C-alpha cells in the first residue's frame, strides 16, 4: 504494498502534471 | 490479437531497454524475442527514474520480495496504484516500478522473477489499462504529450 503504491501515485501524479 | 500482442511487445521493449541500461540482457531471462511509442515510453521511464530512483532504491527490501511472495505483492501494489483512476503519469510509474523490480531481482539472485514480472505487467496493461488508454487518445496521445 500500500505504502509503495501510494508513493507511485503521488509521484506519478507529479510526473503527470509536469507534462 | 494484434492489440494484446503489441502490449506484450511494448513491455518486452521497455524491460529489455531498462535491463540493458543496467548491464543485463533480456535473452538471459527469456526466449521471447524504434516505434515512436516505444521511444517515448523509454524516455518517460528514464525521466521518472532520474527524478525518483533514490527514493525507490531498495524495492525488494521495502516489499520483502522473495520468489514466493512476488506474485501477490506485485498485484497489490498495482491494484492500489490504479484503485481510483488512471493517468499517463501513473502508467509511467507502473512501468518504472516493474522495470526497477526486474533489475533488483536479478541483482539479488531472483532472476526467475523477470519473466513473471514481464507477463504480470503485460497482463495488467491489457486487462486493466488498455481500456483507459484507448478512451484517452491511445498511445499516440502519450507520444504527443511525453514523446
Ligand atoms: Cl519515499
Ligand atoms: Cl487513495
Amino acid at each position: 504494498x500500500i505504502w509503495i503504491a501510494q508513493e507511485l501515485r503521488r509521484r506519478g501524479d507529479s510526473f503527470n502534471a509536469y507534462y | 490479437g494484434h492489440m494484446s500482442q503489441s502490449n506484450r511487445e511494448l513491455v518486452v521493449d521497455f524491460l529489455s531497454y531498462k535491463l540493458s541500461q543496467k548491464g543485463y540482457s533480456w535473452s538471459q531471462f527469456s526466449d521471447v524475442e524504434e516505434s515512436a511509442v516505444k521511444q517515448a515510453l523509454r524516455e518517460a521511464g528514464d525521466e521518472f527514474e532520474l527524478r525518483y530512483r533514490r527514493a525507490f532504491s531498495d524495492l525488494t527490501s521495502q516489499l520483502h520480495i522473495t520468489p514466493g511472495t512476488a506474485y501477490q505483492s506485485f498485484e497489490q501494489v498495482v491494484n492500489e496504484l490504479f484503485r481510483d483512476g488512471v493517468n499517463w503519469g501513473r502508467i509511467v510509474a507502473f512501468f518504472s516500478f516493474g522495470g526497477a523490480l526486474c533489475v533488483e531481482s536479478v541483482d539479488k539472485e531472483m532472476q526467475v522473477l523477470v519473466s513473471r514480472i514481464a507477463s504480470w505487467m503485460a497482463t495488467y496493461l491489457n486487462d486493466h489499462l488498455e481500456p483507459w488508454i484507448q478512451e484517452n487518445g491511445g498511445w499516440d496521445t502519450f507520444v504527443d504529450l511525453y514523446g
